[PDB]
Formats: structure tokens, C-alpha cells, sequence
DNA sequence: CAGTCCCTGTTCGGGCGCCG
DNA sequence: AACGGCGCCCGAACAGGGACTG
């Protein structure tokens, strides 16, 4: 006979055609033994763990480990093979909330509801299928076995009953006072409020008890009623917030293990602090997959390590949103695909900051990836505040206008400015609409066999100029690529190149300024070098003008 | 006092797991008041985490209209209960539609609000409203009454459409009247003042019994074609006939009679590009043959109830997208092309948004269907922007292709 | 006409950071 | 040695289209 909690029960069921769990318990040392015997026994007492006999044939082994920076310990069922056979939940987490997305509020108070887990009732027909025994000896006592009347720590399950029933609880307080904001994360609660700080006081003792009645405890050990609140990880003042302080580990050998540590500071320490790059770092971590092996650091992965160490050393702080002003992003390139952004409201007062590094694509120049780092801007700014911010961008109102309007995709930028701060981005060269007249006509071809990966590429010109270069280790891809090549080497600032390959003139046509490949990038370096330049493509294999008299030469 | 028609999803499928995409502040806001009214009148209800199923949501403005309205995103829903609105339940599409005049488009998706949903079904129709800078977890609800944007609630209303429209075909004989998802397409040859007008007999005749005092217009017979057309110029180079030869073996493909033989012949040789080349007396023979198939109609190119409607569109340069629709390649149900649409010379996305709705709005009025577009956007791009510009109740399946223009085909 | 190749694209799961 | 959430950078597995060979 065990009351019932005034919050309401959440119905969980199981995959069809499957039973509970019955997993051995698992031979762990005798301290742990001495931590939860305890627990089971307080348990017991508040209601919060029933005892069961022979007639649950379910088991579940468990462990426990120390709370972060507290004397208290903390217990975690190991619910792998009953989260493998219940039902599949869609969590109500859909994020994590950012510093830089409150607002300014007079009085703030961080809570954090004491038991979580355990205040939260488990549904019904459902307590049965969680069995669990307790040895008091480690070989001596067969130990009575309990059961879970509330969430276990540890199930698939509890976090989303648990924020699920949390929101359920503050509804009615909310309806209450509207002009109260509570951030509910997890557990952890944001109170602000544009009220003086004695009736702020009043309100959170009000809603301190209204939580009560549900049976959710608010102690006075997490209660914070000054600043510097720590609320997810960081330290928030009545008008800045910072991260709190990261360390990077410093080892005079490293690994890789090591490595993807300091990779993933870095990636949670470029939110407020300007100008962090992880490319050098990340390279090191290709190729290899030995955790445990030592790698050393090459010279751009050391510089780019000891550029990142001088920017933590100066203290930084963001800001709090203002829905009075607009929102500012601006953009600046680090170079080698390396991008780093800032949003602010005011001057020099960075909401937040952030990089986009990525490289998607063999090929690409940086008017698409600046397009790319401007699309995740504008995601992460409407998670954040639900808004597009005012883009200021280091390129040309023409330079975007020529690449969008001749580009073959829709592509589109919000509403931005040009900031005239270098390195700007521009397109490194354009290829003719038209063909050029007095410039010599290029017809190129390439062709490889595909058992001796053997083949030939050259050209033929009106003019009577003519090549052909043997091949060794290639593909028709390559030969077609190394023909366009020879027609740029060999030609002069104006040139009109014809070619049947598909392949080679979607990626010049693209206009891009790298690539992974060697071949392309020397290509690129000889359009930019240029003057003007026209590509123009006919069929292969039809008799087309000197295209049919390239071909018998590399075939 | 209604017994729920039950149904079930296809054999095999289990309910759609689509995760919520974020939104920005006014449609979250718009949505929360959207969905608390509808939560009052019992509409729907509010759910908890034990319904693993989700359906994305978001709002939108139809044309001319400052109205918030509710838009979910029931496309995966809609593909895993395929057999009931098509197989038990169906709607006729009247071939008629597309010869009116004038087809006017009135959104009746409010009426599905009175019809109780299936119990056993309702744990599908689950949404989730998203907080800004997740304040708040999702605000899970789910649908009590038959939802707008779902295939199947068109299909269970039909038996009620049908007595409601009655007494107005029996009034007008001559009046086609076609219902696709939560709109209704009422066309008539009556002159623009006596189409109107017949339509506002058509509102008060639903009154007795939000959005239904709009009215979109279209005229289908006024819809044209954009058939391959070959350059006609007075002297010709080398890259001129290099281009002409590419484009017609490429419509070998379509039109297997085009011939390139004597055109290929005027390229014999390694001239400049720049050369003027003279066509000759066999050239003009073949390039005038070549011309006249184009204007023929394709052989055997008709249209399937079972096949799947594909949409491709091309990005042509100063505010000009050509499309065309089709089943199997290179059988072209229709060709189009669109011109001076809504942010040209400005906005591609808000362009092609806009190509997307009027090619489905043109295959629901000519098959009845809603094409699979390819879209000629990053994957990144278009879900970035899309809904920003969406203005319709409803949301075709689409991909994301890559194709550069080698040769212009549909415009020169 | 199939069956491959070459190439480039996306999807996904795991590594790390961080929150509870 | 647990669960859920979001982010990054990584590689293996997979899909799809030109192009060549039987
Ligand atoms: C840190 C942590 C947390 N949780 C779940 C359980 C309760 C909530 C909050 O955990 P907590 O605040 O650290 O401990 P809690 O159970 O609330 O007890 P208190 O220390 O707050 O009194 O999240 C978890 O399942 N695993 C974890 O590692
Ligand atoms: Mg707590
Ligand atoms: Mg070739």
C-alpha cells in the first residue's frame, strides 16, 4: 500500500512480443555495496521503492558513481536491455538554451529541484517491470529485491516523462504570471523577472511552494539569489555572461584522444571568444584510428594551437538580447575554408561568435561557402531569437550579383550591406558568354583505358597547332581534365576551348577557386591567369567540327 | 453524433517520426494562439512523450491574405495511408476542369473540423510546438477532428461534400466542381462577373451549414506551352551550329526524326569558333525539316493514373524558369516556363518557391495529382528559406538536383 | 541493351565538447 | 559500465549518372 503522488501518471508500454528485463548482476567492490543499501532503505520508507518477492522473475544490475563536486552519491540503473524492448519516446528536448537568447530582467533566480527523478511517480501497470536485487554481502545474503515506484536514473524513458510532467506542474503558474520567465531545463530552473528584488523574492517563494504540492523539493543548497548565476555552464551577470572557465590540457606528448578533447574545447569555446580554428588541429586526425597513439604536431597545427591559447587569455563576455534593436551578423574569412562570425546588436558588443569551417564538395569557391556560412547563421539565429539578422558580408554587392545571376542554382542571401574589411571575397575569374573572336580555338579530348589505366590527351587548334601526351595511372575523367590543362598551358591570354566532356565543364563552369584535386587547382591557377576564356561544349562521337579530329588522336 | 470511419495505415508502416524544424518568433507566436483556440473548441489535445509519433508544423499567408494559418506538414502521414485515399475512398478528377474559363479555388479545410477522428488513428496526427531559444520543451498536441493537410480527411468529409454540393449541381449542371485536399475547384465558361458572382452563391450555400471568404482565380484555358524552338538568325558561325547540332541530338532523344547530318557537314575541318559558316542548299533543307517535328506532337505521350507525376525546373536567367512535367523520361506530359513571377531579378528562392505552386496548382486541375519536383537548389539552401514564401495548404514531395546547363534546351 | 568504372553526392554512427 | 538533448569533424556504406565495353 503506497501513496499515490499528485502528479499525474505518464502510460508506458513495450514492444510488442517481447518480456522484461533478466540480466545477472554484475560483481562490483564493497564500497559501492555500503551506498545503496542505504538508498534502498530510504527509498522504502518515503515510498519512492517498493519490495517484491518470487512472483517478479525480472532482474537488472546497477552501479553507482560520485556527483560532480559533491559529497552525495548518485545511483544510475543500467537499463540497456529494457531500453532495447520499451517503447520508443519522442523527447521534448529539442535543444539547449543559449545565454545570448535571454532577455534583460531585473532579478533573476536559479533553482534546481532536488530528487528528480525520484519525485516523479512511474506509471502503473509498468512498476512491475523493473526488478532489481540487493546483495547487503557481496556472497552471504541472498538480499531482499525492490522495485521502482518513480523514474530510475538510468531509462531511456525518464527525461522525457520527467520534462513532460515538469511542464505540466508550471502551467498553471505561468497562466498565473505572465510576465515571469521560467527557462526549464531538465531540472534546473531560470526565474526573471522586471520586478524589484522583494517582490521577486515573493513570487519565487510562491512558486517554491506551488511546486511543493506536487512534491517537487527546492532546497537552499542550489538556490541562487545573486550573481554570478551558473546556469548551463556558464556565469551569468546582470548585464554580460561569459562561459565559465576553460582549461586546455597541455601535454608535452600527444595523442589522438587528446587531440579530439582539445578539438571539442575549442568548438564550445568559439561561442563567445573570436577567431578560433580547428582545421590544422582536425587534420591530425585522419587516417589514423589508434586512440591511444602518439601524433606529433605539425608546424600549422602548432601555430594554429598557439594562436587559439593567446585568445583565452584575454577575459570576453557576450551580452544579453534587446528585441528593441536589430540583430547584426557579421562575417569575416580566416582563410583555407576557415570562416568566423560575430552577432551583436551594438558595436564591439558580441551577442555571440562562431566559425563555420566546413568543406562539403570536391570543388567550390568561396562565394559558396560564404553562402553556406550565411545559411547557418540564420538557423542558429532563429533557435536563438526566432529571427534573421542583418548580414554585413566582406564582398561586393556586384561580386554577388554576378555569381547569383549566372549561377545555374537558386541561391539567395538575406537582407545584408557589404563591409569593406579584406581578405574580400571575389570570383577569381569569369568564363565568356561569347566566343572570343581572334583567339585560337582549342579543340581538346582525352581518352584512358580502363585495364592498363593507360591513355592519351591533347589538342588540335584552327591555326594548326596540335599535341598529344601519353598518360600513365589515369582515368577518362583525368585525361579529359589534363586536355583542358595543355589547351590553357599552351595558349594564349585569350583562348576558345571545345570539349565533349560533361564532366570537366560542370566543374569549371562552377568557377571555383579550390580543390581537393591537384589537376583542378592548376587548372584554376591558369583561368586566373587568363583574360578571357570561353568553354563551350559539343557531343562526342558525332563528327563535330575539330572535336572528331582530337578524337583519333587520343584514341 | 458521428460514428468515426476508421483507418488504418498501410500494412508494414508505422507512423511518421519527423523531428520539428525551428521557427521563427511571429509564426511560434501566431501558432501558440492558433493552436490555444482550437484546444477550447476541442479540436485537439494536448499529448505527452508516450506518443512516439511526430508531424512538423508551422504557419502561413495565403495570397493577399494578413491571416496567420496553421500548415502541418502531414506529407509522411499522407504516403503511409496511401491506400485509403486512393483505393476505398476516392475522388474523381473531372476531366472538364482544365477547358473552363475561369477556375476559382476556395479553401473549405475549416469544415473538416466538425468530423470526429478515429480514436485509434488520432496518436498519428501528434505535432510539437517549439519555444524560442527553447525556453519551454515541445508543446506536443494532437488532432481530435479530421486535420487539414491530410489526404484522408477530404476522402471521410466527401460523403458530407456531396450532400452539401447537391442542391448547387442540381441548380448549375453546367458547373465543375473538383475537391483536393482542404481546397475545393468550382469552374464555369460564365463570363468573369457571372463566375463570381455564382461563386458567392456557392459561399452563402456552405455558410448555411476562416479562410472562406477567399477566392483564388485561374484560367486554364489561357495556360500555354513552351515547346523546343530553334534559333532563326541571318548569318551563322561555327559556335552557333556547334550549339544548334548539340540541341538537336539532345531532342533526338524526344523527336527521333531530327536529323544532323547535313548541318555536321558545314563543321567538317578545325575552324575558329568566330567563322561564319554559309548554311548550304541541303542545310536549310534539314534545319527546316527539323523544324516543323518540333511542332509536331510527341508519339505515344499520355498520360497514367498509376504513375507518379515528376517535375523538373530550370533556373533560365533574368526572372525565367522552365519546367517541365512528366512520367517517363523524355515524355513530356506539358512544358512551361514562367516569367516576371514574385522577386525576380531579386530572390531565387521566393521565385522558385512560387514555380513550385503554380506547376502543382496546373497538375491538380489537369491529373489531380501533385508532382515529385526536382529542384535545381542545395538541400541546405531551399530548407533554409522555403516556408518563408509558402503560400499554399498544401506541400508536394520534392528532391534536390544538380545539372548544368551543358546546352540550353528550353530557352535559348 | 546490361554491367562495370569513375566520380561526387548524402546519410549515419562514433569521437569529442557541453547540459541535466 | 547508464539515459536524453544540441553542436563539431571524421570515415565507412550507399546512391546515382556519364561513359565505356561485352
Ligand atoms: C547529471 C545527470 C542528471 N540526470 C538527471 C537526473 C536528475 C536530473 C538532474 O540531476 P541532478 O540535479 O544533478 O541531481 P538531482 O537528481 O536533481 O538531485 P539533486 O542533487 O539536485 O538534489 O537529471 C541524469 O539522469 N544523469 C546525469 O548524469
Ligand atoms: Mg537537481
Ligand atoms: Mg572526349
Amino acid at each position: 500500500m503506497v501513496p499515490i503522488s499528485p502528479i499525474e501518471t505518464v502510460p508506458v508500454k513495450l514492444k510488442p512480443g517481447m518480456d522484461g528485463p533478466k540480466v545477472k548482476q554484475w560483481p562490483l567492490t564493497e564500497e559501492k555495496i555500503k551506498a545503496l543499501v542505504e538508498i534502498c532503505t530510504e527509498m522504502e520508507k518515503e515510498g519512492k521503492i517498493s519490495k517484491i518477492g518470487p512472483e517478479n522473475p525480472y532482474n537488472t544490475p546497477v552501479f553507482a558513481c560520485k556527483k560532480k563536486d559533491s559529497t552525495k552519491w548518485r545511483k544510475l540503473v543500467d537499463f540497456r536491455e529494457l531500453n532495447k524492448r520499451t517503447q520508443d519516446f519522442w523527447e521534448v528536448q529539442l535543444g539547449i538554451p543559449h545565454p545570448a537568447g535571454l532577455k534583460k530582467k531585473k532579478s533573476v533566480t536559479v533553482l534546481d529541484v532536488g530528487d528528480a527523478y525520484f519525485s516523479v511517480p512511474l506509471d502503473e501497470d509498468f512498476r512491475k517491470y523493473t526488478a532489481f536485487t540487493i546483495p547487503s554481502i557481496n556472497n552471504e545474503t541472498p538480499g531482499i529485491r525492490y522495485q521502482y515506484n518513480v523514474l530510475p536514473q538510468g531509462w531511456k524513458g525518464s527525461p522525457a516523462i520527467f520534462q513532460s510532467s515538469m511542464t505540466k506542474i508550471l502551467e498553471p503558474f505561468k497562466k498565473q504570471n505572465p510576465d515571469i520567465v521560467i527557462y526549464q531545463y531538465m531540472d534546473d530552473l531560470y526565474v526573471g523577472s522586471d520586478l524589484e528584488i522583494g517582490q521577486h523574492r515573493t513570487k519565487i517563494e510562491e512558486l517554491r511552494q506551488h511546486l511543493l504540492r506536487w512534491g517537487l523539493t527546492t532546497p537552499d543548497k542550489k538556490h541562487q539569489k545573486e550573481p554570478p548565476f551558473l546556469w548551463m555552464g556558464y556565469e551569468l551577470h546582470p548585464d554580460k555572461w561569459t562561459v565559465q572557465p576553460i582549461v586546455l590540457p597541455e601535454k608535452d606528448s600527444w595523442t589522438v584522444n587528446d587531440i579530439q578533447k582539445l578539438v571539442g574545447k575549442l568548438n564550445w569555446a568559439s561561442q563567445i571568444y573570436p577567431g578560433i580554428k580547428v582545421r590544422q588541429l582536425s587534420k591530425l586526425l585522419r587516417g589514423t584510428k589508434a586512440l591511444t597513439e602518439v601524433i606529433p604536431l605539425t608546424e600549422e597545427a602548432e601555430l594554429e594551437l598557439a594562436e587559439n591559447r593567446e585568445i583565452l587569455k584575454e577575459p570576453v563576455h557576450g551580452v544579453y538580447y534587446d528585441p528593441s534593436k536589430d540583430l547584426i551578423a557579421e562575417i569575416q574569412k580566416q582563410g583555407q575554408g576557415q570562416w568566423t562570425y560575430q552577432i551583436y546588436q551594438e558595436p564591439f558588443k558580441n551577442l555571440k561568435t562562431g566559425k563555420y569551417a566546413r568543406m562539403r564538395g570536391a570543388h567550390t569557391n568561396d562565394v559558396k561557402q560564404l553562402t553556406e556560412a550565411v545559411q547557418k547563421i540564420t538557423t542558429e539565429s532563429i533557435v536563438i531569437w526566432g529571427k534573421t539578422p542583418k548580414f554585413k558580408l566582406p564582398i561586393q554587392k556586384e561580386t554577388w550579383e554576378t555569381w547569383w545571376t549566372e549561377y545555374w542554382q537558386a541561391t539567395w542571401i538575406p537582407e545584408w550591406e557589404f563591409v569593406n574589411t579584406p581578405p574580400l571575397v571575389k570570383l577569381w575569374y569569369q568564363l565568356e558568354k561569347e566566343p572570343i573572336v581572334g583567339a585560337e580555338t582549342f579543340y581538346v579530348d582525352g581518352a584512358a583505358n580502363r585495364e592498363t589505366k593507360l591513355g592519351k590527351a591533347g589538342y588540335v587548334t584552327n591555326k594548326g597547332r596540335q599535341k598529344v601526351v601519353p598518360l600513365t595511372n589515369t582515368t577518362n575523367q583525368k585525361t579529359e581534365l589534363q586536355a583542358i590543362y595543355l589547351a590553357l598551358q599552351d595558349s594564349g591570354l585569350e583562348v576558345n576551348i571545345v570539349t565533349d566532356s560533361q564532366y570537366a565543364l560542370g566543374i569549371i563552369q562552377a568557377q571555383p577557386d579550390k580543390s581537393e584535386s591537384e589537376l583542378v587547382n592548376q587548372i584554376i591557377e591558369q583561368l586566373i591567369k587568363k583574360e578571357k576564356v570561353y568553354l563551350a561544349w559539343v557531343p562526342a562521337h558525332k563528327g563535330i567540327g575539330g572535336n572528331e579530329q582530337v578524337d583519333k588522336l587520343v584514341s | 453524433p458521428i460514428e468515426t470511419v476508421p483507418v488504418k495505415l498501410k500494412p508494414g508502416m508505422d507512423g511518421p517520426k519527423v523531428k520539428q524544424w525551428p521557427l521563427t518568433e511571429e509564426k511560434i507566436k501566431a501558432l501558440v494562439e492558433i493552436c490555444t483556440e482550437m484546444e477550447k473548441e476541442g479540436k485537439i489535445s494536448k499529448i505527452g512523450p508516450e506518443n512516439p509519433y511526430n508531424t512538423p508544423v508551422f504557419a502561413i499567408k495565403k495570397k493577399d491574405s494578413t491571416k496567420w494559418r496553421k500548415l502541418v506538414d502531414f506529407r509522411e502521414l499522407n504516403k503511409r495511408t496511401q491506400d485509403f485515399w486512393e483505393v476505398q475512398l476516392g475522388i474523381p478528377h473531372p476531366a472538364g476542369l482544365k477547358k473552363k474559363k475561369s477556375v476559382t479555388v476556395l479553401d473549405v479545410g475549416d469544415a473538416y473540423f466538425s468530423v470526429p477522428l478515429d480514436e485509434d488513428f488520432r496518436k498519428y496526427t501528434a505535432f510539437t510546438i517549439p519555444s524560442i531559444n527553447n525556453e519551454t520543451p515541445g508543446i506536443r498536441y494532437q488532432y481530435n477532428v479530421l486535420p487539414q493537410g491530410w489526404k484522408g480527411s477530404p476522402a471521410i468529409f466527401q460523403s458530407s461534400m456531396t450532400k452539401i454540393l447537391e442542391p448547387f449541381k442540381k441548380q448549375n449542371p453546367d458547373i465543375v466542381i473538383y475537391q483536393y485536399m482542404d481546397d475545393l475547384y468550382v469552374g464555369s465558361d460564365l463570363e468573369i462577373g457571372q463566375h463570381r458572382t455564382k461563386i458567392e452563391e456557392l459561399r452563402q450555400h456552405l455558410l448555411r451549414w476562416p479562410f472562406l471568404w477567399m477566392g483564388y482565380e485561374l484560367h486554364p484555358d489561357k495556360w500555354t506551352v513552351q515547346p523546343i524552338v530553334l534559333p532563326e538568325k541571318d548569318s551563322w558561325t561555327v559556335n552557333d551550329i556547334q550549339k544548334l547540332v548539340g540541341k538537336l541530338n539532345w531532342a533526338s532523344q524526344i523527336y527521333p526524326g531530327i536529323k544532323v547530318r547535313q548541318l555536321s557537314k558545314l563543321l567538317r575541318g578545325t575552324k575558329a569558333l568566330t567563322e561564319v559558316i554559309p548554311l548550304t542548299e541541303e542545310a536549310e533543307l534539314e534545319l527546316a525539316e527539323n523544324r516543323e517535328i518540333l511542332k509536331e506532337p510527341v508519339h505515344g505521350v499520355y498520360y497514367d493514373p498509376s504513375k507518379d507525376l515528376i517535375a523538373e525546373i530550370q533556373k533560365q536567367g533574368q526572372g525565367q524558369w522552365t519546367y517541365q512535367i512528366y512520367q517517363e523520361p523524355f515524355k513530356n506530359l506539358k512544358t512551361g516556363k514562367y516569367a516576371r513571377m514574385r522577386g525576380a531579378h531579386t530572390n531565387d528562392v521566393k521565385q522558385l518557391t512560387e514555380a513550385v505552386q503554380k506547376i502543382t496548382t496546373e497538375s491538380i486541375v489537369i491529373w489531380g495529382k501533385t508532382p515529385k519536383f526536382k529542384l535545381p537548389i542545395q538541400k541546405e539552401t531551399w530548407e533554409t528559406w522555403w516556408t518563408e514564401y509558402w503560400q499554399a495548404t498544401w506541400i508536394p514531395e520534392w528532391e534536390f538536383v544538380n545539372t548544368p546547363p551543358l546546352v540550353k534546351l528550353w530557352y535559348q
